């Protein structure tokens, strides 16, 4: 039972609960000796495990419309927010091997921070993948969001908009010591102006765009 | 007796030839799942002939896996189906409820197919071009400090605990770098001239450098 | 053990001091222990848990109030002791603060209103 | 009843009108007023036919119901719930004997139900943080009352109680509530707040200066009642 | 006697197919 | 009935989810049960009564973005205190393998206040952000109950940063 | 045994929660004396008398200090 959950918050649907898109990880399974309200219970903890499988599934298929290599930086810091999400499936096997029983809502219990964490990075996937990102314009919608309003998701993107900017300072480590273009295709010649962060100011931007082309003459 | 019962105790050589084995454990659902679930499908009524299942333990189908995944070949547990490694459905310890099961062994099979493909390509070079020979002789000195952790792995199941969820934690590095081997490979896999062979296998590093430049 | 010389084993624990150095503090405890060893009181677990809350709470840690609830659980699941009220009692008889009024706060029967 | 939203209102209206930039008092929500389980006080086979100690289990049993404020099983807690005014009606089938005692059981109930009230409604922000503090301070008596009652019922259980054991448990307990109840009479009465109610328990603990179980309470009443003032 | 056998060392071979500290 | 089973019941509406012979009938009165255990049902299940009006508002104002920095940050403090009071309730559970103290009144007790609380501080900040919010909540730090005077603290710290 | 000696596990557990009750309660015992203290409550004893012989022997050191 506390292993089958151990799988069943992992990428994997099992026999008792069924993953579907219309509702994900319904548990259908009744048994006589349990009491009815265990499967509202295990509704608001399959919430967590939906979650996962939906993030799972979104990093899977990365690393005009969605390309670049910019999205490659996005999986790679969502992959960041959920290294502790690995870690606390571990210590949950830890405190099992001793005890000898425990119940189901100290789990639910302890777990409730990524009840918040969760769906309000689904609100930023979700809105990363209706609409296109090309250009560098993946700072704008984490930053839209790393404002926030609940705390552990604020500190979230955080990790997410460093791993970006390490991506930036490739490209503009290349530009602005050698001069060189296609330290990236984009979907004299200089940064498009559409795709540029506002929150970097314009006549900042230009004073990088004379540094670089200086190198070429 | 005298040499079955000596075997029973000191080698573990029961649970998959006669008598099939039985673990006595703390029963009562917590890790009693499996049989909690067969006695809810013989109340659900299939009705009869219930799924054969022959009862491995757990500790032992890491160790199977591990060699499977290390590089050497031709276990009986995990069937071929045209040389590619494919979950068996007799396996069950107490829990993990046989469906995922079914699913966590198929994705790590799946990882194992990697491996097993590249070791194909070695051994058919065992039974010039000489690239060929300084590609293998590159996946060896990658493939002996892969192994040499799993080896290691291996003395302690003996040791601690060991389970699933712990060794595939534990092996996310290296599922990592096999993933990108299955996609660089399968375009040096696909095709007649020594010229042209040497060029696009040369030609497909040179882009995955720059790819991720 | 024979709770004799169990008193003096007590005693070479703290001080460690033989018990030919000193001979009237011991003298001393068994004249204080005994006629005070054997209860002639009535047990109760469920009072003194009451009141270890009540001293946790004293103390404004609430989650060690209610991490003393599983450990006071763990105790019970084990079942290798008998006398759980005596252990505890005395617990909570040597408390101490590491950063009023009691006799209007539970306390046992003394045995006036039962006698065998 | 319905007599202390008429007091609630008119004082509220007094503090909305003295500070002109004190904006937006706060009191409780409709509910909080409404149900009837946020306070705490408020078929069966013949037992006369049967064996007497069994009738004094039962009684027992019944009795320890109605004295945290919830019904027995052959005791009525009557519908009144009136000014301070509160009694019990137990069901004709008890010989007389048992029912005297009883009888004489019953008043710590009515004086747990008028300290109840009292702890709900000198606590709204009508009558500030000096009765705030004092009615926080009684809830720990009603706290400790609860204290005492749970281990008893453990010892019910056990078959190990008696009504004589009872009667003679729960004097102590008797006394301190009767003091608390008529503290609570007399500040209602008084309508006392303010210091008013500081000059009243200056007065009470001269009044009660002896037994130490009277004292004590005046005294701790006393000082955590100052503070905010 | 108890507390006299306590000073010993416990097993830390541990098993996921028992919970009630697998010896 | 035995009561084993009303045990079970009582101990599952503390979180506000139904037992199985103690259901939500009314979601402005009480639990209404499916006979002195019966009556003392009626005032430990207003614990989850208020829970599902707190939890239900709670719920839907922090995955709000046009309710305010402020008013997400009420809703942190709120969520939060929700969680200590799961903490009391996982021990109760785990403590089945009587159990019975006063029914647990003495242990209800405490949370009770701390319900009344919060359910009066979520309807003084309706419809509010920022400063006229943290004016709100302010307005109950007025208040001479220390443990009152603790439980607003508490979130006042929270709110205003 | 097995059996017999898995008692004496469940009494290693056991007093392993006990010393954690020690610490949260801040006694200036350790294990070593503590295990004495339980020996002494499993016959069943009162600390109104137990609770003086510890207080005074750690009086017993102030004038050997």
């Amino acid at each position: 039972m506390i292993h089958e959950l151990l799988l069943a918050l992992s990428g994997y649907p099992g026999s008792i609960f069924t993953w579907n898109k219309r509702s994900g990880l319904q548990v259908s399974q009744d048994f006589p000796f349990l009491h009815p309200s265990e499967t509202s219970v295990l509704n608001r903890l399959c919430r967590l495990g939906t979650d996962y499988i939906r993030f799972t599934e979104f990093i899977e298929q990365y690393t005009g419309g969605l390309h670049g290599i910019y999205l490659r930086a996005f999986c790679t810091g969502l992959d960041s927010v959920l290294q502790p999400y690995r870690q606390a499936l571990l210590d949950l096997e830890q405190e099992f091997l001793g005890d000898p029983h425990l119940s189901i809502s100290h789990v639910n219990y302890f777990l409730d921070q990524f009840q918040l964490l969760f769906p309000s990075v689904m609100v930023v996937v979700e809105q990363i993948k209706s609409q296109k990102i090309h250009g560098c314009q993946i700072l704008e919608t984490v930053y839209k969001h790393s404002c926030g309003g609940l705390p552990p998701v604020r500190s979230a993107l955080e990790k997410i908009l460093a791993v970006c900017h390490g991506v930036m300072y490739k490209q503009l480590s290349a530009w602005m010591l050698h001069g060189l273009l296609l330290d990236q295709h984009e979907e004299q010649f200089s940064l498009r102006v559409e795709i540029l962060p506002s929150y970097i100011p314009v006549r900042v931007a230009e004073k990088i765009l004379f540094v670089g082309e200086s190198v070429q003459m | 007796p005298d040499d079955r019962s000596w075997l029973e105790h000191h080698v573990v050589h029961q649970y998959w030839t006669a008598r099939p084995s039985q673990f006595p454990h703390s029963l009562h659902l917590h890790s009693n799942l499996a049989a909690v679930w067969d006695q809810h499908l013989y109340s659900s009524d299939p009705l009869y002939v219930p799924d054969d299942r022959v009862l491995v333990t757990e500790t032992q189908v890491i160790r199977e896996t591990l060699w499977l995944l290390s590089g050497v070949k031709k276990l009986f547990i995990f069937q071929l189906i045209d040389g590619k490694v494919t979950v068996r459905n007799n396996i069950i310890v107490t829990h993990l409820t046989h469906s995922c099961l079914r699913s966590v062994l198929e994705q790590i099979a799946a990882y194992g197919q990697v491996v097993f493909r590249l070791q194909e390509f070695i051994d058919e070079v065992m039974g010039p071009f000489r690239t060929y020979q300084a590609f293998m002789w590159a996946l060896y000195k990658y493939f002996i400090s892969f192994k040499e952790e799993l080896a290691e792995i291996e003395k302690c199941i003996i040791n601690t605990t060991i389970t699933l969820a712990i060794v595939v934690d534990k092996l996310a590095p290296r599922l990592s770098q096999l993933k990108v081997l299955h996609k660089v490979f399968s375009t040096g896999v696909a095709e007649t001239r020594n010229v042209v062979r040497a060029s696009h296998l040369l030609n497909t590093l040179y882009k995955a450098i720059l790819e991720y430049d | 053990k024979s709770p004799n010389v169990l008193l003096q084993n007590l005693c070479c624990r703290i001080l460690g001091r033989s018990e030919a150095d000193v001979a009237q503090q011991f003298q001393y405890a068994v004249r204080v222990i005994g006629s005070n060893f054997a209860p002639t009181v009535e047990r109760d677990e469920f009072l003194v848990a009451e009141k270890i809350k009540k001293e946790l709470i004293r103390q404004r840690r609430e989650a060690d109030a209610a991490l003393f609830s599983e450990l006071h659980r763990k105790l019970h699941s084990q079942g290798v002791l008998k006398n759980k009220w005596s252990i505890l009692y005395l617990l909570l008889s040597l408390s101490e603060d590491p950063r009023s009024y009691a006799t209007l706060f539970a306390q046992a029967l003394p045995r006036d209103a039962h006698s065998t | 009843l319905q007599q202390s939203l008429e007091l609630k209102r008119k004082m509220l209206r007094d503090k909305q009108n003295k500070k002109n930039s004190g904006q937006h008092l706060p009191i409780f929500p409709a509910w909080v007023y409404e149900r009837p389980a946020l306070i705490g006080d408020f078929t069966a086979l013949p037992i006369g036919t049967l064996p007497l100690a069994s009738q004094e289990s039962a009684v027992v049993e019944d009795l320890l119901y109605v004295l945290v404020g919830v019904d027995g099983r052959y005791v009525s807690a009557q519908p009144l719930a009136g000014r301070q005014s509160r009694t019990f009606l137990v069901d004709p089938n008890l010989d007389l004997s048992i029912r005297e005692l009883v009888h004489r059981i019953l008043p710590v109930a009515a004086s747990y139900s008028a300290v109840t009230r009292f702890i709900e409604e000198k606590s709204s922000f009508e009558y500030g943080q000096v009765n705030h503090a004092l009615a926080a301070a009684m809830r720990t008596l009603v706290k400790e009352h609860l204290i005492l009652v749970s281990q008893l019922e453990q010892l019910h259980r056990q078959g190990l109680l008696s009504l004589q054991k009872l009667w003679f448990y729960i004097q102590p307990a008797m006394r301190t509530m009767d003091i608390l109840a008529s503290l609570a009479t007399s500040v209602d009465k008084g309508e006392c707040l303010g210091g008013s109610t500081l000059s009243l328990l200056h007065d009470r603990s001269f009044s009660y200066t002896g037994d130490s179980q009277a004292q004590e309470l005046c005294l701790y009443l006393t000082k955590a009642a100052s503070a905010p003032y | 006697l108890w507390e006299a056998a306590l000073t010993y060392e416990a097993s830390k071979r541990r098993c996921w197919e028992r919970v009630g500290c697998p010896p | 009935i035995t009561e084993a089973a009303l045990v079970r019941d009582i101990l599952y509406v503390f979180q506000g989810i139904d037992g199985k012979n103690i259901k939500m009938n009314n979601t402005e009165n009480c639990y209404k049960v499916e006979r002195s255990l019966r009556d003392t049902a009626v005032r430990l299940s207003e614990l989850g009564w208020l829970h599902n009006k707190i939890r239900r508002y709670t719920d839907q104002r922090s995955l709000d973005r046009s309710f305010g920095l402020v008013g997400q940050s009420f809703c942190a403090a709120l969520h939060q205190e929700l969680r200590e009071y799961y903490r009391l309730l996982s021990v109760l559970h785990s403590q089945l393998q009587s159990l019975t103290l006063r029914r647990l009144l003495v242990w209800t007790y405490d949370p009770k206040i701390r319900l009344k609380t919060l359910a009066a501080l979520v309807d003084h900040c309706q419809g509010r952000k920022g400063g006229e919010l943290a004016s709100a909540v302010h307005a109950y730090t007025k208040t001479g109950d220390p443990y009152m005077r603790s439980l607003v603290q508490h979130i006042l710290s929270l709110v205003s940063h | 045994a097995a059996a017999a000696a898995a008692n004496l596990n469940a009494v290693r557990e056991t007093m392993d929660v006990l010393l954690e009750i020690s610490r949260i309660l801040n006694t200036g015992l350790d294990m070593e004396t503590l295990s004495i203290c339980v020996r002494l409550c499993e016959q069943g004893i009162n600390p109104e008398a137990l609770s003086s012989v510890i207080k005074e022997l750690r009086k017993a050191t102030e004038a050997l200090k």
